Protein backbone atom coordinates (compact mmCIF):
# COMPACT_ATOMS: atom_id res chain seq x y z
CA UNK A 1 0.00 0.00 0.00
CA UNK A 2 1.50 3.81 -0.88
CA UNK A 3 1.90 5.95 -3.80
CA UNK A 4 4.80 4.53 -6.26
CA UNK A 5 5.95 6.41 -9.12
CA UNK A 6 8.71 4.35 -9.88
CA UNK A 7 8.39 2.73 -13.03
CA UNK A 8 12.02 1.31 -14.05
CA UNK A 9 11.18 -2.00 -12.59
CA UNK A 10 7.28 -2.36 -13.58
CA UNK A 11 6.82 -5.34 -15.78
CA UNK A 12 4.16 -7.48 -16.81
CA UNK A 13 5.08 -11.16 -18.45
CA UNK A 14 1.42 -12.68 -19.74
CA UNK A 15 0.93 -15.65 -21.20
CA UNK A 16 -1.88 -14.69 -24.19
CA UNK A 17 -5.00 -16.52 -25.05
CA UNK A 18 -4.37 -19.17 -27.62
CA UNK A 19 -6.39 -17.47 -30.17
CA UNK A 20 -7.71 -18.74 -32.99
CA UNK A 21 -7.97 -17.12 -36.96
CA UNK A 22 -9.71 -18.32 -39.66
CA UNK A 23 -8.22 -17.07 -43.39
CA UNK A 24 -11.30 -17.85 -45.32
CA UNK A 25 -10.10 -15.10 -48.02
CA UNK A 26 -6.94 -14.11 -49.60
CA UNK A 27 -8.02 -10.79 -48.12
CA UNK A 28 -7.58 -12.29 -44.84
CA UNK A 29 -4.39 -13.32 -45.74
CA UNK A 30 -3.00 -10.19 -47.49
CA UNK A 31 -4.39 -8.44 -44.39
CA UNK A 32 -2.12 -10.94 -42.34
CA UNK A 33 0.82 -10.52 -44.65
CA UNK A 34 0.63 -7.12 -44.46
CA UNK A 35 2.25 -7.09 -40.60
CA UNK A 36 5.90 -6.97 -40.44
CA UNK A 37 5.46 -8.68 -37.18
CA UNK A 38 3.64 -11.70 -38.96
CA UNK A 39 7.38 -13.41 -40.01
CA UNK A 40 6.52 -16.38 -41.48
CA UNK A 41 9.15 -18.82 -40.96
CA UNK A 42 9.45 -20.94 -44.90
CA UNK A 43 9.00 -17.92 -46.46
CA UNK A 44 8.89 -20.41 -49.55
CA UNK A 45 5.35 -21.38 -47.82
CA UNK A 46 2.54 -19.70 -50.45
CA UNK A 47 -0.26 -16.99 -49.03
CA UNK A 48 -2.80 -19.83 -49.87
CA UNK A 49 -1.01 -22.54 -48.29
CA UNK A 50 -2.90 -20.50 -44.94
CA UNK A 51 -6.14 -19.82 -47.48
CA UNK A 52 -9.02 -21.83 -46.36
CA UNK A 53 -6.55 -22.40 -42.70
CA UNK A 54 -7.47 -21.66 -38.93
CA UNK A 55 -3.89 -20.60 -37.87
CA UNK A 56 -3.54 -21.38 -33.59
CA UNK A 57 -1.17 -18.82 -32.38
CA UNK A 58 0.55 -19.11 -28.97
CA UNK A 59 1.99 -15.95 -27.28
CA UNK A 60 4.10 -14.58 -24.82
CA UNK A 61 3.44 -11.19 -23.97
CA UNK A 62 6.45 -8.60 -22.40
CA UNK B 1 -30.73 6.50 -102.41
CA UNK B 2 -29.86 2.77 -101.70
CA UNK B 3 -32.45 2.37 -99.13
CA UNK B 4 -34.99 3.37 -102.43
CA UNK B 5 -33.63 0.29 -104.15
CA UNK B 6 -33.56 -2.45 -101.51
CA UNK B 7 -33.85 -2.40 -97.34
CA UNK B 8 -30.15 -1.80 -95.85
CA UNK B 9 -29.13 -3.18 -92.79
CA UNK B 10 -26.19 -1.66 -90.96
CA UNK B 11 -24.23 -3.47 -88.62
CA UNK B 12 -22.52 -0.72 -86.37
CA UNK B 13 -22.06 -3.37 -83.62
CA UNK B 14 -18.25 -3.27 -83.58
CA UNK B 15 -17.77 -6.91 -83.51
CA UNK B 16 -19.00 -7.77 -80.37
CA UNK B 17 -20.57 -10.99 -82.06
CA UNK B 18 -17.54 -12.23 -82.46
CA UNK B 19 -16.87 -12.24 -78.41
CA UNK B 20 -18.13 -15.45 -76.97
CA UNK B 21 -20.22 -15.65 -74.21
CA UNK B 22 -20.46 -11.80 -73.45
CA UNK B 23 -22.10 -12.19 -70.37
CA UNK B 24 -19.98 -14.33 -68.67
CA UNK B 25 -17.07 -12.08 -69.50
CA UNK B 26 -18.66 -8.85 -68.48
CA UNK B 27 -19.43 -10.94 -64.89
CA UNK B 28 -15.74 -11.58 -64.83
CA UNK B 29 -14.20 -8.31 -65.57
CA UNK B 30 -16.74 -6.60 -62.84
CA UNK B 31 -15.12 -8.79 -60.33
CA UNK B 32 -11.46 -8.09 -61.61
CA UNK B 33 -12.43 -4.42 -61.16
CA UNK B 34 -13.98 -5.30 -57.51
CA UNK B 35 -11.45 -7.77 -56.20
CA UNK B 36 -8.57 -4.58 -56.80
CA UNK B 37 -9.91 -2.11 -55.75
CA UNK B 38 -11.62 -4.43 -52.54
CA UNK B 39 -7.06 -4.96 -51.47
CA UNK B 40 -6.24 -1.82 -51.54
CA UNK B 41 -9.18 -0.43 -49.73
CA UNK B 42 -9.25 -3.16 -46.76
CA UNK B 43 -5.10 -1.95 -46.52
CA UNK B 44 -6.62 1.56 -46.62
CA UNK B 45 -8.92 0.64 -43.81
CA UNK B 46 -6.57 -1.45 -41.80
CA UNK B 47 -3.89 1.28 -41.76
CA UNK B 48 -6.03 3.35 -40.62
CA UNK B 49 -7.95 1.36 -37.83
Amino acid sequence: RGVYTDYENTFQRKVETPMQVHLATTKDIAILRSKQWFVLDDVATPEEFLLGKTLTFRLHTL
Amino acid sequence: DLCQNEPVCADLNGGLQFIPNLNELMTRERKNLTETSEIRQAVTKETAA
